[PDB]
RNA sequence: CACCUAAUUUCGAAUCCAGCAUGAGAAGCU
């Protein structure tokens, strides 16, 4: 009763997606050795929900 | 016709999985390294020959139980064309109505192939006679199947899954005798029409 | 299920509680947008709201308010932790590369790129080899020889294709074969030979290596067109 | 034919378990922490080599009652296809009839899989000269496996459950001079049907 | 074929130590003890048999004037050629004489006790370290079997006179303190290899 | 001497500035030309030069109607056969030594190495007929 | 324009064609240039975004590594150990070149394979330096070089 | 009947092998 006054929500015994978002221009790609590789220079972001990929612009 | 059955048939390995390359390019090109090669794609994704499990194992099975079913393992054996098999899978004229994907696998060969060391032992002397090295799929690979019955019937699907399940039973490529191949499928089926595209 | 309110689109789906923005009774799980007073009216408060610049500081006050709050093939990360803390930003000075497949786009670091510079080197390095593209016997000796060995098993229909393959390839690429195969092991005392079938002891069975050394020798100082009338009798193929 | 032999075979390890591992990779991964790893899934449970350990227990006890065995030990030895054991296990243009599957234990690793210090001690001196590190399977870990013989005979199950006391007496795997891998067998058989699954 | 079956059954005399060797059963045990005695996960004591058997082998046999190899020093090769290479195995061909691990006949709560042991200075005659360590009671049963898969006429003298350095030395760690001195009981028969079928 | 690319440059990255790009093709010296081709072109060389080593009565129409009534001695037999022939029909019988598989079709056992037997002989007689008496006797048979 | 930045030697002549087979970078004034290319561009942007030997004759190399082949100092595994670590570069060769030849203070025991035959002290330890000396003196040499000298001694590599 | 102690050090590597053998066909519609 206490934390339904605080507004959230109680159980007494939803889909949250944490996504890897590139953000990259990969439309330049090359093929070496029956892979698609592209040679990367960028940074691991870290922040909730999105551990996005950014590159040196951001930065 | 207007209706056709698929099957989804997702596999894990839960033994691990040898089936030999058919490519003598890709073979030749592996034994300078390996002596025995999986089967892999030109997209480096393991491939099984499916179709000839299932069809051995309808074979074996309709045979047992007392069905007038014909044999197409033998040397150059022809299909009858009226038992339910070659109804199912193929005939000498009518083509047949279960188009049955090959078993692509979710993962490339540098996550599921490894390649191994198999040994052949002297039983007098206890010493490691012969050694080669043979590629495996390791246990737990998951892969991907898709088998099309067109003009379906009611028992196509029981067919399918009994073959399945004595798959399971013995195993599905090559070593199945020395422990290879055991695994275990899952089958998401569902009507459709031919006219989703449509 | 989709009610409606004051423009407000309430769907609810069986993942999630979407508003699309009086207000409703149940929870809303999803809100998209003085409206403080109007997320503090609404029951249950929201998981993660969905809010030109004025945002961003709205958002700031959403973001005091304890609420979070969005600005408007799966990728998987094969990398390290590392990690640091810069201008309230968690991050990672990583380069690396980015492998496209059918279904999935992973992250990898330059050990995996020297994995497969390793692989394509051990495979470029094997296929160029030496200069592609002696005793001696009558021509009948080395009939009676292939057919003996033959017969017992030791040349078969294999090691006679290799045979050619290497033949065609040169005499020096041939040479070498038949150093490799008849090469006593000296730590293991085998050979790259097919042991004969039959009741033998170790004098003939090395002898028999030795004439199958010695004719596979003599036979390649022949001409193509005899060694080619000489195998096809054995090997058709 | 209409019929088809299951054994379930439930060994227990008695005395500790090296089999070793197989894969390149996987050894050049686990070098760096053990000189010696045992042989795993990629499930993290431990796989035992079976279809040999049981053919060669035949063939060497065939071979002393007399019998009419081939040997397939020795350098690129070739099966003959009329013996006892050529028919269990197969030859060159037959397959066996018993597909034998690997033993793979009920647990896991990090529960059975136990890594150790072996030693090599100089006569003269009594000093640890050398010292290697490898990874075993604990006493007491159970692994299970199947042997499913596709055209039985009547002596197909008396041939298994001898090749099994004799892996008893000799040990399944690894080092078995040292005393690692004697086991114990515990054989549930039924005939099943080759139709079973045709409901 | 014939196999030789040597049973032997070994009581001891001394307190008996043969250390861990799981790296994961000394790190869990150090809080506890020092020195863990070596056992099994179904709670009964391992000892190392081959090894003793093949020291005590080389000396003897290097000392009578036969040619023997010496596998104490490090990463030595076996000759492949010697009784011991014959016997305990080569590089390139195995032992014929297969020995088991000396299985506990009891479990641990039976026959291992947890001792502690002192050192003390010299001058003034104080207690300088303590350490505890895992010993086994005296009177302790073991088992084991060796079983040789070509036998010879001189196999079983020779497996006797290793057994018989071992009771005047002693089996497993902390040999010149005392312990570990044991005493063996053989029983050697002669079975045939086709005996299963 | 001038150095000439045959490699495609039409797939790229750009890493710090540079183009670049992985690639695994073979250097070749050519009498002061060099080029840098890629692995198809020695795929296709090695062809090449794989090639250029390469460079070097009643009775028996009776047989025939038991023989194609049960079909061993089927259409595309009589084709090829018609295309031919002592050597064909050498190379169509001979049991191969290590499994024992006759090239023929499929008809007791003892039977079946008759009627191959069988068909062998008529096989060898029939080119011991003539032509055009051989070709009208085999085109009611498999017309073609 | 090309400039090629490779050695252009380990040239073999398949059919009437003195080929090379190689793996390399195509960099673009279009410059073809190998590993060291990367392994420069490698450290040189990785550091930029943390920003918050003996020299002994090849004829006396192939001999000294036959003599310590046929005494097994020496081995397949060394010879392909020792391969790994130089395709990993010239720095991890030189740790492992140096972690195999040390004597441990406290044993006094360096890692290499002992030599089979019945060598002396002071000749053991001048082999050992002899296989320090020339494993050391090998990697100055180039992935090509280096691959071929040991091709012989190990087949598979 | 008490009371103190229950720690510490070295090693954790080395080698052999990675080969063979078999089969490359035939049908129908057309
Ligand atoms: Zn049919
Ligand atoms: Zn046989
Ligand atoms: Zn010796």
């Amino acid at each position: 009763k206490r934390i339904i006054s605080k507004k959230i929500r109680v159980e007494l015994p939803i889909l949250i997606e944490k996504k890897v978002v590139l953000n990259i221009n990969t439309d330049n790609m090359c093929n070496f050795a029956s892979y698609r590789l592209m040679p990367f220079s960028g940074f691991i972001v870290e922040k909730d929900d999105r551990i996005e990929i950014n590159d040196k612009n951001w930065f | 016709a207007k209706t056709m059955k698929k099957i989804y048939v997702t596999m894990k390995t839960l033994s691990p999985l040898y089936t030999g390359e058919v490519r003598r390019e890709d073979k030749e090109a592996a034994q300078k390294r390996v002596n025995f090669p999986v089967r892999k794609t030109a997209t480096n994704k393991v491939l099984i020959p499916f179709k000839g499990a299932l069809r051995s194992a309808l074979e074996i099975m309709l045979k047992a139980k007392g069905e007038n079913v014909c044999d197409t393992g033998e040397s150059r054996a022809r299909p009858c064309g009226r038992c339910v098999t070659c109804s199912l899978f193929g005939s000498m004229g009518r083509a047949g109505r279960a188009s049955v994907d090959f078993l692509i696998s979710n993962d490339t060969k540098e996550q599921i192939v490894r390649e191994s060391t198999h040994l052949r032992i002297e039983r007098q002397t206890k010493s490691a006679s012969d050694t080669f090295k043979g590629e495996e799929v390791i246990e737990g690979a998951t892969f991907t199947a898709t088998i099309t019955i067109s003009n379906p019937q009611e028992k196509d699907l029981s067919l399918i899954q009994s073959a399945l399940k004595f798959i399971e039973e013995n195993g599905i490529g090559g070593w199945l005798n020395k422990g290879y191949g055991r695994v275990s499928f899952e089958v998401k089926s569902e009507d459709v029409a031919t006219d989703r595209f449509l | 299920k989709i009610t409606f309110y004051n423009n407000s689109v309430f769907i609810e789906t069986h993942n999630g509680n979407y508003l699309f923005s009086d207000m409703p009774d149940g929870n809303v799980d999803y809100l998209i947008l003085e409206l403080i007073d109007y997320i503090e009216r609404l029951k249950y408060t929201p998981y993660k709201v969905f809010l030109k610049e004025q945002r961003e500081i709205l958002a700031k006050r959403i973001i005091s308010k304890k609420i979070r709050v969005e600005l408007p093939k799966v990728v998987l990360n094969i990398n390290t932790d590392n990690m640091c803390n810069f201008a309230s930003y968690r991050l990672m000075p990583f380069s690396g590369f980015i492998v496209e497949k059918d279904d999935r786009i992973e992250i990898n670091d330059k050990n995996w790129f020297d994995m497969i510079w390793n692989e394509e080197y051990n495979k470029m390095r094997s296929q160029i080899v030496a200069e592609d593209f002696l005793p001696d016997m009558s021509h009948d000796k080395i009939i009676e020889n292939i057919e003996y060995l033959f017969n017992i098993k030791i040349l078969s229909k294999n090691r006679i294709k290799e045979f050619w393959e290497e033949f065609c390839k040169g005499q020096k690429a041939a040479i070498k074969y038949i150093t490799q195969v008849h090469r006593k092991n000296p730590n293991t005392g085998r050979r790259n030979w097919n042991p004969p079938e039959g009741d033998f002891t170790d004098n003939e069975i090395e002898k028999l290596y030795e004439t199958a050394y010695n004719t596979l020798l003599s036979l390649i100082k022949y001409d193509k067109n005899k060694v080619y009338n000489i195998l096809i009798n054995f090997n058709p193929k």
